[PDB]
C-alpha cells in the first residue's frame, strides 16, 4: 500500500524533525524574562468609541495609511469609518448581506469585503458623495471568503472557507498563485508590515507562514489545540502571536522556527478573537470574551493592564501601525479605540 | 475539511519539502528578538504612556 | 482638505447616517431564521419575516454558525428513505440541537422546527427509517401522550412517532432542561399556509419568548 | 396640587 | 406652623423621587453598556429604560414646581408665565403612565416611535388645562402678583378634562389586564414552567394595579370633599403615587430578567 | 501535537471481548469535553456517545442507548471506554473526537470529511 507506506515514512521524517527541532530548542529566555523589568501598568481608557453601528461587528482592519477603517458587518454594510477625524465617510451597503471578514488596501482606492457571502468583494472610490459605487467584486472560491489581503493596491491573496489559499488579482480576475497544504477552516491571517509576507490561520492549529511569491519553503506552527483567532507581527518579519479561542496567546518565530512563551496564566476562562502588536514588539493586545481585555507582555509572559469597555465578546480589534492608537471591536455593536 | 486520498499524498509532499529548512539558535534568536524589542521600546506610547501631548484623539 | 472640510465630514457621516439608519431599520424590524443565502422571504401581517438557507459551504462550521446571533429558528428534519445509505438522521439533528441548546451564544435562541409527514408507512417502508428496536428503545417502551389523532393507513406505532419524536425532542431540550428553555414542535398539514401560518402564530410567540427569556416580568 | 387640586400656604 | 406635614410629606416624597432619579442612572448605564442604543425599539434590550428616561424628566422637573409654587423667595412672579411650569409637570404624569402604555403595546404586539406617539398624545392634552389656568394673577405678597388659581373654562362645558384623564387611566389598567390574560390563555398553544411564569405576571399585573390605585382613590375622596369638608389630606398619597409609579418601575423593572440587578451588582 | 492516535480494535467478534482508548497531548483535558464517533461504510458519522465536564451528563445514542460507559482519567491520560455484546462486530471505524472551546459545556463538529481535532481513525471489523 503506497497511501500506508509513504504515510509511515511520514511519521518517520516527523519524528526526525522532532528530534531536529528538540536539538534545536538549545536554551530558553529564563534569565532574559526574569532580569528584564516588568513592563508596568497600562490604563489606555476610553479614547474613541464607535457607537454608530447597530449590528455585530465580525472583523475590521486598520489601514497602513492609518486613515479608515473596515468593518464587515452583518446586515448588508461595510462601513469605513476613519482614524483621526472621529467619524465615517463612506458608509456603503453591500449587494450581498453577510459578510465575516473584513479586507483593506493600503492607500485608500480600494476596499474589499469577503465572508459569509462566499464572495470577495472590492469596492472602489471615485468621490465622497452619495451611493459609493462598487469596483470589480471576485468570486470563484467555495466557502465563505474567510479572509483576503491586499499587499499593494493591486495585488489580492485569499486564503478563506476552502481550506485553500489562493492570490488572485484585481484586474483578471483568476488564480495567481495559490497555496495547497492547509486542513484547518481558516478564520484569519495578516501581512508582514514590509508587505514581503503574510501568516494564515488555522483550526488544526497549523498557523502556516507562507511568502507571497508561491509560498516558499517554510514551517507549520504544530500545538497550541484551540483555535486561533488572533495572529499580527511585530516590525521584525520573524514572530508573531497566534491569539487563541483556549485562552493561550503564543509567540511562535520564523527564525528560531519554535514558539516561544505560551500565555495560560489562570484567572482566565475565555476566548480571544483578534490581537495586533504594539510595533515596540513588546506589548501584546488580545480581548477577552468577558466585557474586558487583558495585556499580555511578550517577553514576560504576565499580563499587566485590563481593557474593559464591551459587554459580550470582542470580536476583532487592532493597534494602529504608527503607534497612536487601538482599536477593538466587539459583537455588541460597539467598536471601541484605547489610546 | 480534506478527506480525499491524495490529501495525505499532499501533505506527505510538503512535509518532504520540509525536511530542509533553515535551523537557528533559539538562544541567539530570542536575543535579537529582544535586542530589537529594547531598541524600539521607546517609541509606541501604549507600552510606556506618553501623555496625549501628540495624540490627536484628545477630545474633551 | 480638512482646514474646511470639517462641514463635508458632517455632512457625509449624517447622509448616510440617515440612510443606514432606515435601511438597517428595515432590517431590524424584519425577523429571520436558518432553513433547509437564499432570502426566500415571506410575508404575513405586518411583517415580511426574512427567511433564509444558508447550504451550499462544507460541513465542519463551529465559527459559521457561531455567526447567528438574533437567528430564531431550527427546522432539519430528515427521514432516511430511499433517497443502508441512509440511517440515524434525527440523532445527528437531535445532537446539533444539543449544540445549538448549549452554545455560549446560540443558548439564548428561541428556536423551533417542523417534522416531516410523509412517515406515513414509517415501520412499513425499508425498515431504516422506521423506528424499531434497532433504532430507538424509548420509541419500544413509550406511551401516548395527552393528546393523540392516530390518523388511518398507519400503524399505532407509525402513528404516534410525531409524538415520540415530539417527546425525545422535548427530552433533550428541557427534561435535560440544561437552560430552563423551551422548543416548540410542529409539523407540515396545509403547505404555505398552515405551514406559514404555524410559523407566524409560534414565531410571534417565538418574540414573545424571547421577550418572556429577556424581560420576564411582561 | 396638580391640576390645581392644592390647599394653600 | 402653615404647612408643616406638608412639608414633611413632600420632603419625604423629595427623597423618594431622588433615589428613584439615582436608580434611573443606574438603568441609563445599563443600556449603555448592553445590546446598543434605539435603532428602532421594537426588540427587547433599546425599549427598556425609556420609560425610566420619562422618569428622570418627571422627577426632577417635578420636585422643581411643587416646591417652588409657594412663592415666599426666588420668584417675582412666574418666571415661565406659569405655563411652562406646569407644562412639564403634567407632561411627567401623562407621559409616565403613556410609555408604561407603551410598554403594555410592546408586550401586545409581541405577546399578543411610540414614545414620541404618547408625547404628542401629552401636549394637545397639556395645552388647555394651563391655557385657561394662566390664571388671573391674585396678590401674593401685598403688591406682588403671580399666577394664583383662577378657573372660568373648566365649567364653560361639563366636567372638565379630568374625565379624558381617568380614561387614559383606565386604559393601560385593561392593557395590562390584557397581557396577563393572552399569556395565561398561551402557555398551552400546542409541568413546571407554568407554574413559573404565571406567578410574575400576576405580580406585574397586581402591582400595577395597587399603584395607580391611589389616582383612583384620591379622585373619589375629592368627589367627596368639595361638598362638605373641603380638605386636602390624601394629596399626601397621590403624589406618594406619583412617585411609587415612577420609582417602582425603576425597581419593578429591575426585578424582571435580573438584568437590572445584574448590573447594579456590576457598577453601582 | 494533538497525537490522538487511536488504541483497541481492528477484530473482534459479537462478544466484543475488546476495549478502545485514546490518546492525549499537552493541554487543560480537565477542561476539554470529548465523544467517540464511528463511520458506517462511507457516510458514517454518527455520534456514538460522549462524556461532559466530568461529573455531569453521560449520554449515548439510541443504537447504544444505556449500555456503554466513557472512561475519562487525567493520570493516564488516556480515554478509554468499553464495548461488546451489542454489534461490536461493525464494520465502523472509530474516532476519538474531541469538542474544541474547552471552558464551556457544549460542542459542534461531527462533519462528515476530515475534522481537525479528531483522530485519524479506529478500525473494528469482523474476525475468523
Amino acid at each position: 500500500s503506497e497511501l500506508d507506506q509513504l504515510r509511515q515514512e511520514a511519521e518517520q521524517l516527523k519524528n526526525q524533525i522532532r528530534d531536529a527541532r528538540k536539538a534545536c530548542a538549545d536554551a530558553t529566555l529564563s534569565q532574559i524574562t526574569n532580569n528584564i523589568d516588568p513592563v508596568g501598568r497600562i490604563q489606555m481608557r476610553t479614547r474613541r468609541t464607535l457607537r454608530g453601528h447597530l449590528a455585530k461587528i465580525y472583523a475590521m482592519h486598520w489601514g497602513t495609511d492609518s486613515r479608515l477603517l473596515v468593518s464587515a458587518s452583518q446586515d448588508g454594510k461595510l462601513i469605513i469609518w476613519d482614524s483621526y477625524t472621529t467619524n465615517k465617510v463612506h458608509a456603503i451597503p453591500l449587494r450581498s448581506s453577510w459578510v465575516m471578514t473584513c479586507a483593506y488596501a493600503p492607500s485608500g482606492n480600494y476596499v474589499a469585503c469577503g465572508g459569509l457571502d462566499n464572495i470577495c468583494s472590492i469596492y472602489n472610490l471615485k468621490t465622497r458623495e452619495g451611493n459609493v459605487r462598487v469596483s470589480r467584486e471576485l468570486a470563484g472560491h467555495t466557502g465563505y471568503l474567510s479572509c483576503c489581503r491586499f499587499l499593494d493596491d493591486n495585488q489580492i491573496v485569499t486564503s478563506s472557507g476552502d481550506t485553500t489559499c489562493a492570490l488572485w488579482d484585481i484586474e483578471t480576475g483568476q488564480q495567481t498563485t495559490t497555496f495547497t497544504g492547509h486542513t484547518g477552516d481558516v478564520m484569519s491571517l495578516s501581512l508582514a508590515p514590509d508587505t514581503r509576507l503574510f501568516v494564515s490561520g488555522a483550526c488544526d492549529a497549523s498557523a502556516k507562514l507562507w511568502d507571497v511569491r508561491e509560498g516558499m519553503c517554510r514551517q507549520t506552527f504544530t500545538g497550541h489545540e484551540s483555535d486561533i483567532n488572533a495572529i499580527c507581527f511585530f516590525p521584525n518579519g520573524n514572530a508573531f502571536a497566534t491569539g487563541s479561542d483556549d485562552a493561550t496567546c503564543r509567540l511562535f518565530d520564523l527564525r528560531a522556527d519554535q514558539e516561544l512563551m505560551t500565555y495560560s496564566h489562570d484567572n482566565i476562562i475565555c476566548g480571544i478573537t483578534s490581537v495586533s502588536f504594539s510595533k515596540s514588539g513588546r506589548l501584546l493586545l488580545a480581548g477577552y470574551d468577558d466585557f474586558n481585555c487583558n495585556v499580555w507582555d511578550a517577553l514576560k509572559a504576565d499580563r499587566a493592564g485590563v481593557l474593559a469597555g464591551h459587554d459580550n465578546r470582542v470580536s476583532c480589534l487592532g493597534v494602529t501601525d504608527d503607534g497612536m492608537a487601538v482599536a477593538t471591536g466587539s459583537w455588541d455593536s460597539f467598536l471601541k479605540i484605547w489610546n | 475539511n480534506t478527506a480525499s486520498i491524495a490529501q495525505a499524498r499532499k501533505l506527505v509532499e510538503q512535509l518532504k519539502m520540509e525536511a530542509n529548512i533553515d535551523r537557528i539558535k533559539v538562544s541567539k534568536a530570542a536575543a535579537d528578538l529582544m535586542a530589537y524589542c529594547e531598541a524600539h521600546a521607546k517609541e509606541d506610547p501604549l507600552l510606556t504612556p506618553v501623555p496625549a501631548s501628540e495624540n490627536p484623539f484628545r477630545e474633551k | 482638505d480638512q482646514r474646511n472640510e470639517e462641514k463635508a465630514q458632517r455632512e457625509a457621516n449624517k447622509k448616510i447616517e440617515k440612510q443606514l439608519q432606515k435601511d438597517k431599520q428595515v432590517y431590524r424590524a424584519t425577523h429571520r431564521l436558518l432553513l433547509l443565502i437564499f432570502e426566500t422571504k415571506f410575508q404575513v401581517d405586518k411583517v415580511n419575516f426574512h427567511m433564509f438557507d444558508v447550504g451550499g459551504q462544507r460541513d465542519e462550521r463551529r465559527k459559521w454558525i457561531q455567526c447567528f446571533n438574533d437567528v430564531t429558528a431550527i427546522i432539519f428534519v430528515v427521514a432516511s428513505s430511499s433517497y443502508d445509505n441512509q440511517t440515524n438522521r434525527l440523532q445527528e439533528a437531535l445532537n446539533l440541537f444539543k449544540s445549538i441548546w448549549n452554545n455560549r451564544w446560540l443558548r439564548t435562541i428561541s428556536v423551533i422546527l417542523f417534522l416531516n409527514k410523509q412517515d406515513l408507512l414509517a415501520e412499513k417502508v425499508l425498515a431504516g427509517k422506521s423506528k424499531i428496536e434497532d433504532y430507538f428503545p424509548e420509541f419500544a417502551r413509550y406511551t401516548t401522550p395527552e393528546d393523540a389523532t392516530p390518523e388511518p393507513g398507519e400503524d399505532p406505532r407509525v402513528t404516534r412517532a410525531k409524538y415520540f419524536i415530539r417527546d425525545e425532542f422535548l427530552r433533550i431540550s428541557t427534561a435535560s432542561g440544561d437552560g430552563r428553555h423551551y422548543c416548540y414542535p410542529h409539523f407540515t398539514c396545509a403547505v404555505d399556509t398552515e405551514n406559514i401560518r404555524r410559523v407566524f402564530n409560534d414565531c410571534r410567540d417565538i418574540i414573545q419568548r424571547m421577550h418572556l427569556r429577556q424581560y420576564e416580568l411582561l | 396640587c396638580y391640576f390645581q387640586n392644592c390647599p394653600r400656604g | 406652623t402653615r404647612d408643616p406635614l406638608l412639608a414633611r410629606a413632600e420632603l419625604a416624597l423629595l427623597s423618594i423621587v431622588f433615589v428613584a432619579v439615582a436608580l434611573s442612572n443606574g438603568l441609563v448605564l445599563a443600556a449603555l453598556a448592553r445590546r446598543g442604543r434605539r435603532g428602532h425599539w421594537a426588540p427587547i434590550h433599546v425599549f427598556i429604560g425609556h420609560l425610566c428616561l420619562a422618569d428622570l424628566a418627571v422627577a426632577l422637573f417635578q420636585v422643581l414646581p411643587q416646591l417652588a409654587w409657594k412663592a415666599t423667595d426666588r420668584f417675582r412672579g412666574p418666571d415661565a408665565l406659569c405655563r411652562a411650569v406646569k407644562y412639564l409637570q403634567m407632561v411627567g404624569m401623562y407621559a409616565s403612565s403613556y410609555m408604561i402604555l407603551a410598554m403594555t403595546l410592546d408586550r401586545h404586539r409581541a405577546i399578543c416611535r411610540p414614545v414620541l406617539v404618547a408625547w404628542a398624545f401629552s401636549l394637545l392634552l397639556s395645552l388647555p388645562q394651563l391655557f385657561i389656568f394662566a390664571q388671573r394673577n391674585v396678590e401674593g405678597g401685598s403688591g406682588v402678583t403671580d399666577c394664583w388659581a383662577c378657573f372660568a373654562e373648566p365649567w364653560g362645558r361639563r366636567t372638565y378634562v379630568t374625565w379624558i384623564a381617568l380614561m387614559v387611566f383606565v386604559a393601560p389598567t385593561l392593557g395590562i389586564a390584557a397581557c396577563q390574560v393572552l399569556i395565561f390563555r398561551e402557555i398551552h398553544a400546542s409541568s413546571a414552567a407554568v407554574a413559573k411564569t404565571v406567578r410574575m405576571t400576576l405580580v406585574i399585573v397586581v402591582v400595577y394595579v395597587l399603584c395607580w390605585a391611589p389616582f383612583f382613590l384620591v379622585q373619589l375622596w375629592a368627589a367627596w370633599d368639595p361638598e362638605a369638608p373641603l380638605e386636602g389630606a390624601p394629596f399626601v398619597l397621590l403624589m406618594l403615587l406619583a412617585s411609587l409609579n415612577s420609582c417602582t418601575n425603576p425597581w419593578i423593572y429591575a426585578s424582571f430578567s435580573s438584568s437590572v440587578s445584574s448590573e447594579l451588582r456590576s457598577l453601582l | 501535537q494533538v497525537q490522538l492516535q487511536e488504541s483497541g480494535g481492528g477484530l473482534v467478534q459479537p462478544g466484543g471481548s475488546l476495549r478502545l482508548s485514546c490518546a492525549a497531548s499537552g493541554f487543560t483535558f480537565s477542561n476539554y469535553k470529548m465523544n467517540w464517533v464511528r463511520q458506517a461504510p462511507g457516510k458514517g458519522l454518527e455520534w456514538v456517545s460522549d462524556i461532559s465536564q466530568s461529573g455531569a451528563s453521560i449520554s449515548y445514542t439510541g443504537s447504544v442507548k444505556g449500555r456503554f460507559t466513557i472512561s475519562r482519567d487525567n493520570a493516564k491520560n488516556t480515554l478509554y471506554l468499553q464495548m461488546n455484546s451489542l454489534k461490536p462486530e461493525d464494520t465502523a471505524v472509530y474516532y476519538c473526537a474531541r469538542c474544541p472551546a474547552p471552558f464551556t459545556r457544549d460542542c459542534f463538529d461531527v462533519t462528515s470529511t476530515t475534522y481537525a481535532y479528531r483522530g485519524q481513525g479506529t478500525q473494528v471489523t469482523v474476525s475468523s
